[PDB]
């Protein structure tokens, strides 16, 4: 009737990827843990572009949808910094967004290229996170791409560039005791980089008893947070989100009786 | 709502391993065609001696083609009939087939057995050239193949002269919807 | 000496590749003008 | 001078007849067109094939509807003269008559 | 036109490998190895690479 | 119909213009629903 | 000459008087929505705001429809329109002031479509009654017109870009005869083969096949999921 | 109200009555400047 | 034909036709006669030899072209009625080699099968291995699909005009589609597809699409409407000019905002325009100004992208604007892979609620398996499991129609060494629940195309509209 | 043998015409011809 | 006329390697407009002299 | 020009409540709750704590329609269990279960980078 009693086992933790096994969970648990890091671990991204000049061959909304696109170092600064909703500035200010600055001109005969180590921001903490570098635009000579940019905080359940992970490969019973998933040929089908099954084996024996538990996870990160901040922000939103929930619920609670 | 969040759970789809046979089958399949075809070029030799004895209320010719494509239309069927007791429970051709949710008994065959026998205004592939269907051919060439049998399923793919004739025969279902199409709502309106 | 079958399938593309670097795609546009 | 006549874009007498792809690009042309339209009032104008019967040739038809049993017509026309064809058919009656 | 910033299917950054891949591809490397060398492992992110058409190379040789 | 060793009550035709200057007009109205009743069932169709 | 004028398939008596375009109607392109009854037809917020019902104005709806009046043609949703018992349009965007907008007895306010109301949704070409069905409006967020997966082979409609027209009843009177003649539930027989005219179609077809097999077995947490969709379900957890 | 020639690109200001024309180049395909309003992009 | 083989007096656009049953040679000379170039074939051989194609290998540098293989006599040009007495080979390797005498008098033989199709038909994948309509429906969608239509799109300034932000060439490819500079201009995306029956909002030819894939400009395309606008002096009674109309030089002017019209009469480029706006101000002196400017239509919101100025071809001013509306995909856009499996979208999910595989993977779109049986456009499969095969080993696919080289069980064997399911099915997890799919899906990379054809520009309603005078009844305003 | 049938066939019989497309009887015999194929 | 005596819309087996097979309109033009083959050519005529 | 602003999915607009209890009168001791701006991610996680619950008869969850952002509730528990009761305890588990996750988290970063 009580809480699961988890236990983390982290595989490897390198700077692009955290892998990790967590055990004794419910599969609703395992899986809403990894939908937070896709959609809800808060990251900062630029949502907010004024183009001074661009005679580049990308329009504007070509260039402002690159800009949100590049990742910028968020790991502490996006804690403290608040949403621009909840902000009480005049739209925007040092609190909840971070300026960004793009002034590139091309005089040489060769191409020039725009990328991402051209955005300067004022906050040094909130940086592209490649400063090879992400390539913006190729500008020709005279032509100039001009703009100034606002990065602000949000999740990726509101668009995929606060989305801070790469790829979240996410397993559980790697050799199909539970028979969640039935082959019509075993045989035909690779082992899972988790099996633990034979050579001769295809599929472990059914588990009538069993359970989904042993989630085996591997968190790669854009650059935006480190893969284990991710995880911990993610745990820690989503007990907030609950928390949240749960004060509300008791209000409610309150006014019926 | 109830089946469609089952669904979510239970999943359907279909992919290359719906269309593929097992290697028996195939050679059952594919020993059901020649023998189909000596059985074809048995009636043309027939038919070439003066052997072929016309039937009551048809002439040489049109004994010559019904004999002929009774014996096309009975390898098509007993091949389509063969890859469909290759499917197993979990062929997901055979289980939206078997539920009648899309598709026939025909398309599995096809997809997987045997195209068949393409028709323009229901005969055979016509001499369009001289007296040859089409210059890869010789001249008076009766056999499956230049009249336009079909002998391989969509998986395996049609060689150049199927897939002309194949476009023979399905340029004219286009035509019949556009057919259709003008006509649909004619008798309607003059009942009306 | 002679095209072996399995020198085949390049050969046969390399022949379709000079027709329409020397001819294009709207030759008969052009060839018909030009006449 | 009698007139001018419209020309077919990369046509040996169009302005982009030799030039390289860089030349094209210097003109803001794409080296990818293929040419082979008109722009007429800045509109670009193909002209689609238009498939009629050979001329010069004898082609006998049947009608059952027609009172001619056969009929052989042959489109004459002069060669690169006198655009105007004229049609001769040489039919047979039809033995429905008794 | 150019290389999309981010991968479509998974969010992982492409905008600073395709002069990497153009680099080792001029070096003899095959595609598939030069998008290993690069660490694309997910075919969805090596699709991004290996289909990419840089359409804005021929769009900079007009004069603006 | 009048030939001898012929059904005259089985025996039919599909033209109705010919049913009806033969037969009559209640022969049309019933011959009119065999016709288009083969026509909608040739293909296994109902309608009431 | 006047001749020419009725002559033709566009003349005033064929082209003015058998066939005319209609106010109040919508058309758009039909995506699936599963979510949605069979009676139930899912509404773009644009088409709802742009369409309207004048309801009469009564005791029983005088602080519903004043409250509308006040949302006016900004809010969704709104009112377009004021009908005064003189029969006089007040354009009600031009000016939102509460002093000339106090409604009363026999006014009729122009309201914007919401939930629930009637509509008739067509399909072309119209061969049968049920190409023409009436529908509850559903408002969506997003731009298309939604179907349930059941009434498609009624209208013999697909979601591969075909649109559907929306004709929405302007009085009680024509929304009455909507709702007791031609809405989808009452057209599910139909009299030219006495059989449905819908049935499940491809996805709930194939796997209602599936889901009836012998050995199909729902553990105890997939079976209190698929009831929370059974609406009719009478919250009685059968005896596994 | 500067606008640019297509050919040359050269900005020169041209009045609503005065004749359409570069001041130097000659050429009569000209473009308007980009405006100096400012107008913001959803990076989105 | 020895002449016309060496470009003697007879060219090689002329066709004779011997009728041997008829005694009839008839020689043909004229235009519009319809021929396709053949290889030549003598005693059961090809004249094109090795050294014709080492020679052709250094087309460049070497001034050895196609023409050098029609002097050569290796390769003549047969018209429609000289096929008739023509002995046609399909190919060298098959038909003339040694084997049962079915024919020994060939007298020509194809270059490639494959060249019987036309332009839009030769960039579908695996056309034999689909029913024929579905390729007819594809040609017809190829037209209709997205991309960069030239190079050059910048400069013109057409009515309209859809550019894809981010075109993709064909992971699975077809020979022909080298010549047709698809690979340069391509229409379409290699997409993740996954054929699956997801949450039923990709029934009956309905798209499920990843709207975090959408985010991150996936399919995105902008639009582009110009619009052109010219000053007439004809007539001295009555003149226009573009400019700015003001209340007071004109006795009627409608209330909509003329503040975006810059003193010429000419919107800028870089300012937002609706329904409300005007982007062309002209006005026309009466016999005070009447006002006759161009407004746009309510449909239409976007950026002013490029104004030009200039003299039309009867020498008066006009202008040629362009506006640009970027078209993010949404429910009720047309997209279609190249087997003629046009759709809508149904519903777009974001990436944590799409399905996903061991790694992390989500498709891009899911469509329903139910669109596959009865179209039996199985070379869509071929074409995702080719593909798959394709973006694991880093080599653009080969889906050349009719070659024998290549087969599904060698498609099939080729993923089995990347670590996947031969068949191309995988084992996908729930994306709400997290829980593995009892049935394992088939996902991989198809080409898909974004068709012209979005919900916003059909979208329209109609509730007391402006009613024509004369008849009083309905028309557009 | 072969009659007209689908739209065609429908349009003959509400567009009545002395002249079917493919005009034919049904002749059932009612003496021994019924039975043996020698007398029919 | 022409096309009232013979239908045009049909595929016809002269079209192999001249007209494309698969490409054509779908509705009330189906099988009237066509498009070449890639290889296929169409002579531009000279003299017979 | 129907589209929703993304914020739509996870921010309440003025005067709607993030969660509302309605008793199920078709049998006792059953109480749906309309959870606003949420998603599976909650609905999910809350419904298989309260299976685990044995005083709980019924836990289950559904988002009504995808393009609307709310998800019913629907908890039945024995007679002398509430299930705004078991709602609540619920909740708390899941804090405790996920509270206990990330303090094992970072123990696991430590002992990683540690060594
Ligand atoms: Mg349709
Ligand atoms: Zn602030
Ligand atoms: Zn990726
Ligand atoms: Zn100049």
């Amino acid at each position: 009737p009580y809480a699961n009693q988890p236990t983390v086992r982290i595989t490897e933790l390198t700077d692009e990827n955290v892998k990790f096994i967590i055990e004794n969970t419910d599969l609703a648990v395992a899986n809403s843990i990894r939908r937070v890091f896709i959609a809800e671990v808060p990251i900062i991204a630029i949502d907010w572009v004024q183009i001074d000049a661009n005679s580049s061959v990308l329009h504007d909304e070509f260039i402002a949808h690159r800009l949100g696109l590049i990742p910028l170092t968020s790991d502490d600064i996006v804690d403290k910094l608040q949403y621009s909703r909840d902000c009480t500035c005049e739209e925007f200010c040092p609190e909840c967004s971070v300026e960004f600055t793009l002034d590139v001109r091309c005089n040489e005969d060769q191409t020039r290229h725009v990328t991402s180590r051209d955005l300067i921001s004022n906050s040094p903490r909130v940086i592209p996170v490649t400063s090879d570098d992400i390539l913006i635009v190729k500008l020709r000579k005279g032509q100039e791409l001009r703009l100034r940019a606002y990065a602000k905080k949000g999740f990726g359940k509101e668009h995929a560039k606060w989305n801070p992970t790469a790829g979240v490969a996410f397993e559980y019973d790697p050799d199909n005791a539970l028979r969640h998933t039935v082959y019509p040929k075993p045989e035909e089908w690779p082992k899972s980089e988790y099996s633990e099954l034979d050579e001769d084996e295809s599929q472990a024996p059914y588990d009538p008893n069993g359970k989904p538990e042993r989630f085996y996870y591997n968190v790669e990160s854009c650059g935006s947070l480190r893969p284990e901040t991710i995880v911990l922000s993610a745990l820690s939103g989503l007990k907030k989100k609950l928390s949240d929930l749960q004060t509300q619920l008791s209000h409610e609670i309150q006014s019926d009786v | 709502t109830v089946i469609n969040n089952w669904l979510l759970i239970e999943g359907h789809t279909i992919g290359i391993g719906d269309s593929i046979a097992d290697s028996k089958t195939y050679q059952d399949i594919q020993n059901t065609i020649k023998k189909a075809k000596q059985d074809v070029i048995e009636v043309i030799e027939k038919a070439h001696n003066n052997e072929l004895e016309p039937t009551p209320g048809n002439t040489l010719r049109q004994t010559f083609e019904n004999q002929v494509n009774r014996i096309l239309n009975d390898a098509r069927d007993k091949t389509g009939s063969s890859a469909q007791k290759s499917l197993s429970e979990y062929n997901n051709f055979k289980s939206m087939v078997v539920s009648g949710a899309k598709g026939s008994k025909i398309n599995i065959s096809q997809v997987i057995a045997v195209v068949g026998q393409q028709n323009v205004e229901g005969k055979r592939i016509p001499f369009g050239f001289k007296h040859r269907t089409l210059p890869h051919f010789i001249k008076d060439d009766y056999g499956p193949e230049s009249r336009g049998f079909v002998e391989n399923s969509y998986l395996a793919g049609l060689t150049p002269t199927e897939f002309f004739f194949h476009a023979m025969g399905g340029r004219e279902g286009l035509i019949d919807t556009a057919v259709k199409t003008a006509e649909t709502g004619y008798i309607q309106r003059r009942l009306i | 000496d002679e095209i072996t079958p399995d020198l085949w399938q390049e050969a046969c593309w390399i022949v379709i590749s000079s027709y329409f670097d020397e001819k294009g795609l709207v030759r008969q546009q052009l060839d018909s003008f030009d006449e | 001078f009698i007139g001018k006549i419209p020309i077919m874009l990369r046509s040996t007498y169009c302005l982009l007849n030799g030039l390289t792809d860089r030349d094209l690009c210097e003109l803001n042309e794409c080296p990818l067109d293929p040419g082979g339209y008109f722009i007429i009032n800045g509109s670009e104008k193909v002209l689609i094939a238009q498939e009629k019967m050979a001329t010069n040739t004898v082609y006998v038809f049947a009608k059952k509807d027609s009172k001619y049993a056969y009929t052989g017509e042959c489109r004459s026309c002069l060669e690169n003269s006198s655009r105007p064809t004229s049609t001769i058919w040489v039919s047979m009656l039809a033995r429905g008559g008794q | 036109m150019i290389i999309p910033v981010r991968c479509f299917t998974c969010g992982k950054i492409v905008g600073n490998k395709w002069e990497a891949y153009l680099g080792l591809l001029q070096a003899e490397y095959t595609e598939g190895d030069a998008l290993d060398a690069l660490g694309l492992k997910r075919y969805c992110c090596r699709r991004m690479l290996l289909a990419h058409v840089d359409l804005i190379e021929k769009l900079l040789n007009y004069a603006p | 119909l009048s030939e001898k060793d012929v059904d005259p009550v089985r025996t039919t035709s599909n033209d109705i213009v010919e049913i009806f200057t033969v037969l009559g007009i209640e022969a049309v109205r019933k011959a009119l629903e065999r016709e288009l009743y083969h026509v909608i069932s040739f293909d296994g169709s109902y309608v009431n | 000459s006047l001749k020419q004028r009725l002559k033709g398939k566009e003349g005033r008596v064929r082209g003015n008087l058998m066939g005319k375009r209609v106010d109040f109607s919508a058309r758009t392109v039909i995506t699936p929505d599963p979510n949605l009854s069979i009676d139930q037809v899912g509404v773009p917020r644009s088409i709802a705001a742009n369409m309207t019902f004048a309801e009469i104005v009564t005791p029983f709806n005088i602080d519903r429809l004043q409250e509308l009046v006040r949302r006016g043609n900004s809010q969704y949703p709104g009112a377009k329109y004021i009908i005064r018992d003189n029969g006089d349009r007040i354009d009600l965007r031009f000016h939102p002031k509460p002093s000339d907008l106090h409604l009363q007895t026999g006014y009729k306010v122009e309201r914007h479509m919401c939930d629930g109301d009637i509509v008739i949704f067509n399909r072309q070409p119209t061969l049968h009654k049920m190409s023409m069905m009436g529908h509850r409006v559903r408002i969506l967020p997003w731009s298309t017109f939604r179907l349930n997966l059941s009434v498609t082979t009624p209208y013999n409609a697909d979601f591969d870009g075909d649109e559907m027209n929306l004709h929405l009843p302007q009085s009680l009177e024509t929304r009455a005869e909507i709702q007791e003649l031609a809405m989808v539930p009452r057209m599910i027989v139909t009299p030219q083969s006495n059989r449905p005219v819908m049935g499940i179609v491809q996805d709930t077809l194939t796997a209602v096949r599936k889901f009836t097999k012998r050995d199909v077995f729902l553990e105890r947490g997939e079976v209190m999921n698929l009831l929370m969709f059974l609406s009719t379900w009478d919250g009685k957890v059968p005896q596994p | 109200m500067i606008y640019i020639c297509g050919e040359c690109h050269t900005e020169n200001e041209i009045k609503s009555r005065d004749p359409i024309r570069c001041r130097e180049c000659g050429y009569r395909i000209m473009y308007k400047k980009r405006t100096k309003r400012l107008v913001v992009f959803d990076a989105r | 034909r020895k002449l016309r083989r060496q470009m003697d007096i007879i060219v090689s656009e002329v066709s004779m036709i011997r009728d041997i049953r008829e005694r009839e040679i008839r020689i043909y000379t004229d235009a519009g006669r319809i021929c396709r170039p053949l290889l030549i074939v003598e005693k059961q051989k090809l004249l094109l030899k090795k050294r014709h194609i080492d020679q052709l290998k250094e087309r460049e540098y070497n001034n050895y072209s196609w023409q050098d293989l029609v002097a050569s006599g290796v390769v003549e040009y047969i018209d429609t009625l000289e096929e008739e007495t023509v002995m046609l080979a399909m190919t060298p390797d098959d038909l003339q080699e040694k084997e049962v005498a079915y024919c020994s008098t060939y007298t020509h033989c194809e270059i490639h099968p494959s060249m019987i199709l036309g332009v839009c038909a030769s960039i579908i994948p695996f056309p034999d291995h689909n029913q024929s309509p579905r390729n007819t429906y594809q040609s017809a969608m190829g037209k209709q699909a997205m991309g960069v239509y030239i190079t050059n799109f910048h400069v013109r300034m057409d009515t309209l005009a859809h550019v894809l932000y981010y075109p993709q060439k064909p992971l699975v490819t077809t020979r022909s589609m080298e010549y047709l500079r698809f690979r340069e201009l391509p229409a379409g995306i290699n997409s993740i597809v996954a054929i699956a029956s997801y949450t039923g909002y990709n029934q009956e030819d309905s798209v499920i699409m990843n709207r975090s894939a959408v985010d991150r400009g996936f399919f995105r395309s902008v639009f582009y409407r110009s619009y052109k606008e010219q000053e007439s002096k004809k007539g001295f009674d009555q003149e226009e000019v573009f400019e700015k109309p003001t209340r007071e030089t004109c006795q009627g002017m409608r209330h909509a905002i003329y503040d975006k019209l810059d003193d010429d009469g000419l919107i800028a480029p870089g300012v937002r325009v609706s329904g409300d706006d005007v982007i062309i101000g002209k006005t026309v002196t009466l016999p005070t100004k009447r006002d006759c400017s161009t407004f746009l239509r309510t449909s239409e919101t976007g950026i002013v992208d490029q104004v030009m100025v200039t003299l039309n071809q009867e020498g008066y001013k006009f202008c040629k604007i362009r506006v640009r509306s970027v078209r993010i995909p949404q429910i009720g856009d047309k997209f279609a892979s190249r087997h003629g499996q046009k759709g809508t979208c149904g519903i777009q999910y974001r990436q944590e609620d799409m399905p996903f595989t061991c790694e992390g993977i989500t498709p891009d779109i899911i469509i329903n398996p139910h669109a596959i049986p009865s179209r039996m456009t199985i070379g869509h499969l071929i074409e995702c499991l080719q593909g798959k095969v394709s973006a694991n080993k880093g080599e653009i696919g080969d889906a050349t129609p009719f070659n024998d080289a290549v087969n599904v069980q060698k498609i099939s064997n080729l993923l089995s060494d990347y670590g996947y399911h031969l068949r191309g099915n995988e084992v996908l997890y729930n994306g709400f629940t997290g829980r593995k799919i009892t049935s394992q899906i088939f996902i991989g990379p198809t080409y898909y195309q974004r068709l012209k054809h979005m919900v916003d520009d059909k979208i329209h309603s109609r509730a007391r509209g402006p009613i024509q005078i004369l008849n009083r009844q309905p028309m557009e305003g | 043998k072969n009659v007209t049938l689908g739209v065609p066939r429908l349009k003959e019989l509400i567009n009545i015409s002395k002249k079917p497309k493919t005009p034919s009887l049904t002749v059932f015999l009612l003496g021994q011809s019924a039975r043996d194929a020698e007398r029919a | 006329r022409d096309g009232k005596l013979a239908k045009p819309r049909q595929l016809h087996n002269t079209l192999w390697g001249m007209v494309c097979p698969a490409e054509t309109p779908e509705g009330h033009a189906v099988g009237l407009v066509k498009n070449l083959a890639l290889m296929a050519y169409i002579s531009v005529g000279s003299q017979p002299s | 020009m129907n589209a929703p602003p993304a914020f739509e999915s996870f921010l309440l607009f003025e005067g709607e409540k993030k969660i509302t209890i309605n008793k199920d009168t078709k049998v006792p001791n059953a109480c749906l709750f309309t959870i606003n701006k949420e998603d599976h991610t909650l609905g999910n996680i809350i419904k298989s704590q309260l299976l685990k619950d044995p005083q709980v008869l019924f836990a289950g969850y559904k988002v009504p329609h995808p393009l609307e952002h709310k998800i019913i509730i629907r908890v039945q528990t024995t007679p002398d269990y509430s299930p705004q009761e078991a709602f609540t305890n619920a909740i708390t588990d899941l804090i405790s279960e996920l509270s206990l996750l990330e303090e094992r988290f970072r123990v696991a970063i430590k002992d990683k980078q540690e060594g």
